[PDB]
């Protein structure tokens, strides 16, 4: 034994699941009609939503 | 082939309809999506997306900059986009108090790394470096992103609003009294040999003069000192193998009345900036002149 | 809508298989010599330009005076080549041993090295896409070798010959082709070699009477330490005619060298895919 008691410290990770409770039009979403952006490539022609 | 079909007026996509919507036409269906009118459509710039760390996106939060790629031989990322304004910390050419509200600002720990690679290696600024146009959105965040012109007019989206190009004051330089209605911007650097390190200085220059001759000419005229610095070196000190007292990059072209000079503030600290509304990019590679 | 396209009709048989194995080049890069627009496939690629006496340079120089083109989609018995135009975009396939990044500047080289599917009297080569630094360093690297050519038989020439052929890059360790054969010298890299190594002679010997002559009057002053250079290295080691004649030779010596000087930027690259053998990039004149 050295002349010193050292303390550890160490962390543990673990997976759940929850469940997650709220009240009845207690947040409200604002939306549009969803819009189109086009890239142009060559060989391929990409838009994003 | 028929005589009515060649002499026909060219195709309209200004009015004939998109592929989605033709489709969606030909099975008559209909999503939940705006179809119609494509974003973009009509866009003529070139547009490139990058990802840049939080720390060098001070002064790139106010739309407009010249965004530059360097390199660090390391495994771990081999380039880092760097702005313009950034780089004046390391130039000999930016006054004692931009210098030190420069180095005030960009505190940031991601910032001195890039400034570290700038000058732990033998190798000078213009083999380290290479001009990616002009950046123009914000998106923060512990990663941020920047969508970048390499080929453009300089706008908005809607390309509602024309968006500028800002250069720092002290960088500023110009060869002439006065300016015709078209003049051509290039970035410019100088090495200052005579002292211990080689001392770069970091310009812009905007001249009406597109030949490159004749602005190698006014340039060896004007860095008179910084090409007897290279010589003297040359002279003094043998197996030194110095090269190019001065490097040329072409970056854009704009209508010389659209010049400006403006301020420019973030962090509630104020920078002075030369400004160029109606800009466009038209990128060349370096080339030497001694 | 159809666009400008340049037609190739492959003059022999292509089997299923031969055809499955060349769709795979997409959007690969093809040299053609001339701007038909019919063109016939032993055009293609730079076969029939590769010899057994003319060397690297030579094909160098005829990619440099040639016509760039890139591939569309291979259908029944017609294959379909669309010749760029500057300032627009477009996708290329990374034939080359470099992987690339964002921003990275690249030229066009002659190929050095599965294969690709080949005929009776023809095979399909295409040139490489690389990066501008790695270009200059290979083409730097080459040409010196060639002037070791002469002093091979010397261990020390050997060894630093290996430690030349070598060349590193990000995440590339390749070797290139030692520039001489049996002992002997291509006849176009002897010329290059030979008019570079002539060149930097006659300038020891040509420069100092006329800076000397000149140094009566520089305002710049800087000519005057030029002399000065040019006498310390004096310390470190005429009729009209010939005199004449020895400038038109220096001059022309200099415009061989051109063949190598300059580079051309062909492409500037956005963002690549994992895939990273594809790339999309603007095409640069």
């Amino acid at each position: 034994h050295p002349g010193f008691a050292l303390t550890a410290v160490r962390t543990d990770t673990f997976e759940v699941d929850m469940l997650l409770y709220s009240g009845k039009s207690c947040t409200s979403v604002i939306i549009n009609n969803p819009i189109v952006t086009k890239e142009e490539r060559d060989i391929s022609t990409t838009y994003h939503v | 082939m028929d005589a009515r079909a060649v002499a026909k007026r060219p195709r309209d996509p200004a009015d004939e309809d998109n592929e989605l919507v033709t489709a969606l036409k030909a099975k008559r269906e209909v999503n939940t999506i705006s179809v119609r009118y494509l974003y973009h459509a009509d866009h003529q710039a070139l547009t490139a997306r990058f990802f840049v760390p939080e720390g060098l996106v001070e002064f790139e939060a106010q739309p407009g900059a010249l965004l530059i790629r360097m390199e660090t031989g390391c495994d771990s990322p081999r380039h880092l986009y760097i702005s313009l304004y950034l780089l004046g910390i390391r130039a000999s050419n930016v006054s004692a108090s931009t210098r030190c509200l420069l180095e005030s600002v960009y505190t940031a720990s991601a910032a001195r790394a890039a400034l570290q690679w700038l000058d732990l290696g033998p190798h000078l600024l213009h083999r380290r470096l290479e001009t990616l146009g002009c950046v123009k959105t914000v998106s923060l965040g512990i990663t941020s992103l920047l969508t970048c012109v390499m080929r453009g007019y300089l706008y908005n989206t809607l390309k509602t609003e024309v968006f500028a190009l800002m250069i720092p004051k002290d960088m500023y330089l110009t060869w002439e009294e006065t300016r015709g209605r078209l003049q051509y911007v290039y970035l410019i650097i100088v090495y200052d040999y005579d002292g211990p390190e080689t001392r770069p200085g970091i310009y812009v220059l905007t001249s009406s003069i597109a030949h490159w001759q004749t602005l190698v000419d006014v340039a060896r005229g004007k860095f008179a000192r910084e090409r007897c610095s290279f010589v003297n070196r040359r002279i003094t000190r043998p197996r030194q193998i110095p090269l190019c007292t001065g490097v040329i990059q072409k970056l854009g072209w704009c209508l010389a009345d659209d010049i400006h000079t403006s301020f420019l503030v973030h962090k509630e600290l104020k920078l002075s900036v030369v400004r160029l509304d109606n800009f466009s990019v038209e990128l060349g590679d370096f080339r030497e002149f001694v | 809508a159809m666009e400008a396209n340049i037609f190739c009709t492959f003059d022999h048989k292509l089997s299923i298989a031969d055809v499955g194995k060349l769709t795979k080049l997409v959007a690969a890069v093809v040299p053609i010599p001339q701007r038909l627009h019919l063109i016939k496939h032993y055009q293609l690629g730079l076969h029939q330009f590769v010899d057994h006496t003319r060397g690297y340079v030579r094909l160098r120089g005829l990619l440099r005076n040639m016509t760039l083109t890139l591939m569309r989609r291979v259908e029944g018995n017609q294959i379909l080549l669309h010749v760029p135009t500057h300032g627009l975009l477009y996708t290329v396939l990374n034939t080359g041993p470099v992987t690339w990044e964002k921003g990275d500047a690249l030229c066009v080289l002659p190929p050095l090295f599965e294969n690709l599917l080949t005929l009776g009297q023809w095979e399909l080569v295409l040139p490489w896409i690389v990066p501008m630094p790695l270009a200059l360093e290979i083409n730097q690297r080459l040409l010196i070798m060639g002037l070791f050519s002469l002093d091979r038989s010397y261990e020390e020439v050997k060894a630093a010959v290996q430690q030349l052929q070598t060349i590193t890059f990000r995440d590339a360790t390749f070797t290139i082709p030692d520039p001489v054969i049996d002992q002997h010298l291509l006849i176009d890299m002897k010329t290059a070699c030979l008019s570079m190594s002539m060149v930097a002679n006659l300038a020891s010997e040509l420069t100092m009477t006329y800076v000397r002559k000149l140094a009566l009057e520089d305002s710049s002053m800087l000519l005057v330490k030029c002399q000065e250079l040019l006498m310390r290295l004096d310390r470190e080691r005429v009729s009209p005619d010939d005199e004449i004649a020895r400038l038109s030779a220096l001059f022309v010596m200099l415009r061989q060298l051109d063949d190598l000087i300059r580079e051309q930027v062909v492409f500037t690259v956005c963002d690549v895919s994992p895939d990273n053998k594809s790339a999309t990039c603007i095409f640069k004149g």
